[PDB]
RNA sequence: CACCAACUUCCUAAACUUAAAUUGGGUUAAUCUAUAACUUUAUAGAUGCAACACUGUUAGUAUGAGUAACAAGAAUUCCAAU
């Protein structure tokens, strides 16, 4: 009976979770694209995001950088934490961070495998997903009931 | 491959037509259920008058949640809120081709989305001009209060000192041991027990050589169709169609629940002085207060009660 | 409890063919429109991503050279160009990381 | 007798195919190279006049056989089953590519032929029906048109519901058989002489013979049922799943001849619609259609 | 044994007896070492006995062959393609003639379990029973309760 | 040890005659001392069977088990070879007739247990055997119908003798 | 004659009449072969 | 006012009259030798001369069971790197 709860059990207990998780996120602020196995991906998706609003409180915040200083255990990332991925992210209310899953991995224990990124980076794009274009035949058959509805009232 | 493949919804749709089918279906229910909105001036089935051993149809409602009330003697009662959304009755058996004592009418509430589900089942639906719904449920309904598929049901049919019968499946449990499923005293902790703590006893007695079917074991707990017997209506509000039941419900919140007339034999025949068929909104012979209360509940905005 | 009786093969093939344990068939399988590889619909084609990683190993060395050492982080945006190109006006200011390559066609 | 016409229209079919098949003596090598995105720079060594398209995506996988619906022999639509005739570079088109327009036109044209078939034996023996023309009407309008001309008994008489569920149900069966699409690009006398009895049809074999330099005109053959098309057409009847009749509209202007003009709607395999989308696509559907 | 063979039904080649009969053995095939102990008696039936029993069977035809043998072994032959072997080795002059008379009374049919003792294709002549037999039919043809 | 299969693409047919269908050509191909259980290899043997060569590897390739990567590799050489060697037309038309798996030579070992006991563990391997015929893969498996059933239910009635009588 | 249908029956009562007319019933004498003449 | 029911008895063909230690007797599988036979046989002479069973010996292979159980901190720019 676990309903209700909003965590995975990971590592050798709940302080242990944080870490792995708070290495993670250390690793994903760095190089701002990261592979894990695919839950450990999506426990740190949900820190990834907040860390971000933490970031946007601003410099001069001390409970920012009291959070800023726990979770960026390497201490170089927290200038550029308050100082390149804030001000990226200003225009945006939320979903900073980008995962998809990956094809499994071949080291013999299969894991599912994700990879988490931030939003806006310098990497070369993902392969993601392209949605079929306008041209297709059932997207113009959609196309010619969207313009007689808007037009016919 | 010259093989099956998996399809859903969204699979084929470009971005610019992923919102515009989303609108669509959205505003097509709109449609539809405000075109059911007038059940009288749809060609009404005949209209009878109550006599006794009467049943109506009974509804479907959303279990929203729990709060505190207080009657005019200061006590305080626990009640559970039950909101219909979108019930309407969808099917009618007579009394031969379901069950030669009794109708049956089918009922569905809470509308769902038409993107996940079996053709057969939109397909029942089309016909009925109706967006599907997430269950549906079978009353028993005397011939005399028999109501056209396609009625929209309000939660004014039911009525503050009304009792009722609530059904729903209970929250579920997962596999459980035989301590908490049925309530088995267990072993002590201490003084040398080697590995028996939670465990069940002796199955049987060794005579028979087996075990006796319906044998209390471990087992997945919850997650059962109960019914909860002889609950009051203490208030009931029109707006929002929100009934208030005493005590409790089975089920989670925002879980579908049954609602009908009470069985038990005090409560024999209530029908007498409620909207037999049902409650009919667009009759309007007089325009229902927003909310609806119990002579015993203490309404909120009275002066203090003072027990004089 | 040890068994009283061997199981024989009869009884053994029912219990290792039934369908339960069966490997079951895959129908989300399709081909790639890119590569020409084969994927899952809803898992990102390994063959597509697998260009893209080793690409970012490239840009990856060669932030580690330029940075030569650790808690070099810069406080700054990053960019990437490749032979051929030259920071624009909107590029002042930001660390330029340089590949000997060509611009990728599919990179932009 | 109608059943006479389909025997002598298959026996000429026939014949021009030996002829045609008769005239290449031995075998000649064609050099094919493969210029599509996946699998680039593949050289397919293949039989003149003999291959076909489908036979180059054999050689490569089955997903190139199943999801390819068209090909462009040096840059022009092929029917993945018409032999191929020279040297040249190969590329499948597939209802998935990023512009698919040329293989819209081909299901569209594929459908509208398939509506003609269901037509003709819909209709009691006693009752003429005559196959005028098959509009080209763009995918945005909504549905394929097929123009035909009852008997002048039935000259008020119109579809009920029944009626056309039952000419979707042959269309289903013609579906089920997974008839594929047979080519044939042959001189105007042939043709002439297979449509001799229709007048709409010769008019029309004149202006698509005039239309060429030399009097090539395409044939297209589903089972028994012939039928001249306005280009390349889909591999076989397999490829359709949805089908739906939707509304046969009475064309005003036809006091001398009475035009009636069915409609319907498709969609491939590959292309699924939900339960919903369908219905209000159908509907849609059911509204008359102008060329343009 | 019966579960564990095969079995048929009583039958004859041809309608062997229904117009004339004819006997099924064709052909006895007898294998002889001219001086080795064990075709002793297979000698002394061809000295004494074999020519009797080709005379008393013309339809027969008998082979005998003596060539440096181990084992003296007969051999025969039915219409219907049947062959049976059987060895002869060291068996005496009168176990041998009465070997050779049982082939040739046999027929080729296999000498298995026959299910029946008895065969017929005309089992019934006034006409085999079925359940109107015996029962006595109705005024108009008017089933029990019909009103009519 | 037998080594039968390798030896089974050895075996030439006379000409064919002008009035005869085309022969469809075949192909067996094994691996022999694969380090893998033949109990869990005859699942994925088992679940490639019947499917065309194209279907096959699909499945294989999304496969999690080590098995499947070994019948893949199997899979792609029977294919070359087929082409290559047996004059088989096109690649994709290729459809798996018979894929099993069987025992192989084992080893034994020492398991070591809690007492100075033991027990003698075994180091298993697996030989794995395909046959690839060329053409599409055999129509599928069609249910009988009601009226199917109905008959073979009449045909017992009249099948009927009256027993143990002349 | 018997059927499992009124068609087949009346089919099959067709064939016991034209039995009885060509002198062909199940129960006819048999064949005569006794005659050595 | 009977019928059914055991190889009891009769009948066609035959047969000549009943737990188990023990006792009398007629054959026979296998192999070697003598002398022969020559697709595997005969008469004599011999013997390590016959195994559904000793918690039998050795080897092989099952069952339990693909079960119990076993194992590598994280990311990366990479295993004598950070
Ligand atoms: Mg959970
Ligand atoms: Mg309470
Ligand atoms: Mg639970
Ligand atoms: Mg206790
Ligand atoms: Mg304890
Ligand atoms: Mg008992
Ligand atoms: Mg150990
Ligand atoms: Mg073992
Ligand atoms: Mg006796
Ligand atoms: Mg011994
Ligand atoms: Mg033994
Ligand atoms: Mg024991
Ligand atoms: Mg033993
Ligand atoms: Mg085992
Ligand atoms: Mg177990
Ligand atoms: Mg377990
Ligand atoms: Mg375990
Ligand atoms: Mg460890
Ligand atoms: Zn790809």
């Amino acid at each position: 009976i676990s309903h209700g709860r909003v965590y995975r059990r990971l590592g050798l207990g709940p302080e242990s979770r944080i870490h792995l998780l708070r290495n993670l996120l250390t690793g994903l602020v760095r190089h701002e694209r990261i592979e894990a196995t695919w839950a450990r991906a999506d426990e740190m998706r949900g820190y990834a995001e907040k860390l971000i609003d933490y970031g946007k409180l601003g410099d001069t915040n001390e409970r920012a950088m009291r959070m800023a200083d726990f979770w960026l255990t390497e201490k170089d990332l927290i200038p550029k934490l308050f100082k390149v991925l804030a001000p990226r992210f200003q225009g945006q209310n939320g979903n900073y961070t980008r995962m998809l899953q990956i094809p499994n991995r071949k080291e013999q224990d299969r894991a599912k495998m994700a990879v988490i990124e931030y939003k806006g980076n310098y990497l070369p794009p993902l392969p993601l997903p392209h949605r079929d274009s306008n041209l297709t035949l059932l997207n113009q058959l959609l196309l010619g009931l969207q313009q007689d509805l808007h037009h016919n009232q | 491959l010259h093989s099956k493949s998996s399809t859903w919804w969204d699979e084929h749709l470009s971005e610019e037509n992923l919102s515009f089918v989303k609108q669509l279906v959205s505003d097509e229910n709109k449609t539809q259920l405000t075109s059911k909105l007038n059940p009288l001036k749809d060609e009404p089935w005949p209209l009878h008058p109550w006599e006794p051993g009467s049943f109506r149809v009974g509804l479907i409602a959303l279990k929203l949640g729990m709060m505190p009330l207080w009657t005019k003697d200061g006590q305080k009662h626990a009640v559970t809120l039950l909101q219909v959304q979108d019930c309407h009755v969808l099917k009618y058996t007579p009394k031969e081709d379901h069950n030669g004592k009794i109708a049956a009418l089918t009922v569905g509430g809470k509308t769902v989305s038409r993107f996940y589900k079996p053709d057969s089942r939109l397909e029942f639906y089309r016909d009925l001009g109706l967006p599907p719904k997430q269950i549906h449920k079978i009353f028993h309904v005397t011939d005399n209060a028999v109501i056209k598929p396609g009625t929209p049901l309000y939660a004014a049919h039911f009525r503050p000192g009304q009792y009722v019968d609530v059904t729903a499946k209970t929250i579920g449990k997962g596999f459980q041991g035989v301590m908490k499923r049925w309530g088995f005293k267990g072993q002590p902790a201490s003084h040398g027990q080697t590995k028996t703590h939670r465990r069940p006893g002796a199955i049987s007695t060794g005579d028979i050589a087996r075990v006796w079917p319906g044998t209390k074991m471990p087992g997945r707990m919850g997650n059962q169709n109960r019914t909860v017997y002889g609950l009051k209506v203490w208030r009931v509000n029109t707006k929002h169609n929100i009934i208030y039941v005493n005590g409790s419900v089975p089920g989670h919140k925002n879980c579908l629940v049954k609602i009908k007339d009470s069985t038990l034999p005090a409560y024999k025949d209530s029908c007498k002085n409620l909207p037999f068929p049902t409650y009919f909104p667009d009759g309007d012979e007089e325009e229902l207060p927003e909310d609806l209360f119990d002579e015993s509940v203490w309404q909120p905005s009275e002066p203090s009660i003072t027990f004089a | 409890a040890a068994p009283k009786n061997r199981r024989t093969i009869e009884v053994n093939r029912c219990r290792r063919r039934n369908p339960q344990k069966l490997i079951k068939i895959k129908n989300n399988i399709d081909i790639c429109p890119e590569c020409g590889h084969l994927k899952q619909k809803h898992v990102l084609c390994g063959y597509c991503y697998e260009k893209v990683r080793q690409e970012t190993t490239k840009i990856r060395q060669q932030i580690g050279a330029q940075e030569g050492g650790p808690f070099r982080a810069p406080s700054v945006e990053t960019m990437v160009l490749y032979t051929g190109e030259k920071p624009s006006e909107k590029d002042q200011g930001k660390r330029i990381v340089e590949r000997n390559i060509k611009r990728p066609s599919w990179f932009t | 007798s109608p059943t006479e016409l389909t025997e002598m229209r298959n026996d000429l079919f026939n014949r021009e195919k030996s002829r045609q098949l008769s005239l290449t003596p031995r075998t000649e090598k064609i050099e094919v190279k493969h210029v599509g995105k996946t699998d680039p720079g593949t050289v397919f060594v293949m039989n003149k006049n003999i291959s076909t398209p489908y036979s180059c995506a054999m050689h490569l996988s089955e997903w190139y056989c199943s999801k390819s619906i068209l090909a462009l022999v040096d840059g022009q639509p092929w029917d993945m089953y018409k032999p191929l005739t020279k040297s040249c570079e190969i590329k499948f088109l597939t209802f998935k590519d990023p512009d698919p327009k040329e293989v819209n036109k081909a299901y569209w044209r594929s459908c509208a032929m398939m509506l003609g078939c269901v037509i003709e034996r819909a209709f009691k023996d006693d009752y003429v029906v005559s196959l005028v023309r098959a509009p080209e009407v763009p995918v945005i309008a909504g549905a394929f048109c097929y123009d035909v001309t009852l008997d002048k008994r039935l000259d008020e008489w119109m579809p009920t519901k029944e009626n056309l569920r039952s000419f979707t149900k042959d269309a289903h069966a013609l579906i089920y058989r997974d008839l594929p699409f047979e080519t044939l690009d042959v001189d105007a006398r042939v043709a002439l002489e297979i449509f001799q009895h229709n007048k709409y049809k010769v008019d029309f074999i004149e202006e698509k013979a005039s239309q060429n330099p030399e009097r090539i005109v395409k044939l297209h053959r589903i089972g028994d049922f012939i039928d001249v098309s306005e280009g390349p057409l889909i591999p076989r009847t397999s490829v359709c799943f949805q089908y739906e009749v939707s509304a046969v509209h009475n064309l005003n202007p036809s006091q001398p001849n009475l035009i009636r003009r069915f409609q319907g709607l498709s969609l491939p395999t590959h292309l699924r619609a939900q339960f919903t989308i369908w219905d209000k696509l159908v509907e849609r559907s059911r509204k008359m259609v102008t060329e343009d | 044994t019966g579960r564990g063979t095969s079995s048929r039904f009583l039958t004859s080649v041809l309608h062997n007896g229904l117009g004339r009969y004819v006997q099924q053995l064709q052909r006895l095939s007898l294998s002889l070492s001219r001086d080795a102990p064990s075709s002793r008696g297979a000698r002394e039936f061809v000295e004494r006995e074999v020519t009797d029993f080709a005379r008393r069977n013309p339809g027969v035809v008998v082979y005998v062959n003596p060539r440096p043998c181990a084992m003296p072994r007969i051999v025969a032959e039915y219409l219907n393609g049947a062959v049976r072997e059987e060895n002869v080795n060291s068996k005496s002059v009168e176990e041998i003639k009465s070997l050779v008379q049982k082939l040739a009374d046999q027929s080729g049919l296999d000498v298995i379990r026959i299910r029946k003792p008895f065969h017929t294709d005309n089992p019934s002549i006034q006409g085999q029973w079925h359940p109107f037999t015996n029962k006595r039919t109705a005024l108009h043809g008017l089933r029990p309760r019909e009103l009519r | 040890i037998s080594r039968k299969w390798e030896k089974k693409n050895k075996i030439v047919y006379p000409p064919q005659l002008p009035g005869e269908p085309r022969r469809p050509a075949e192909i067996y191909h094994c691996r022999r001392q694969i380090k893998y259980s033949k109990d869990k290899m005859w699942y994925l043997a088992k679940m490639i069977r019947g499917m065309s060569i194209d279907q096959a590897l699909a499945q294989l390739e999304f496969n999690d088990k080590k098995g499947a990567q070994i019948i893949k590799e199997v899979l792609l050489e029977a294919q070359d070879m087929a082409v290559r060697d047996h004059n088989v037309e096109f690649r994709s038309n290729l459809h798996i007739a018979e894929s099993t798996s069987g025992r192989g030579q084992c080893l034994k070992r020492i398991r070591y247990h809690g007492r100075g006991r033991f027990g003698i563990m075994e180091k298993v391997y697996c030989h794995y055997f395909v046959k690839l015929v060329e053409g599409p893969p055999p129509p599928p498996e069609v249910p009988k119908t009601a009226v199917d059933h109905a008959k073979d239910y009449i045909q017992q009635l009249r099948s009927r003798t009256i027993i143990h009588t002349l | 004659g018997p059927g499992e249908t009124v068609l087949v029956a009346e089919e099959e009562a067709a064939r016991v009449a034209l039995r009885k007319l060509y002198g062909f019933t199940e129960n006819r004498r048999p064949w005569d072969y006794s005659k050595p003449k």
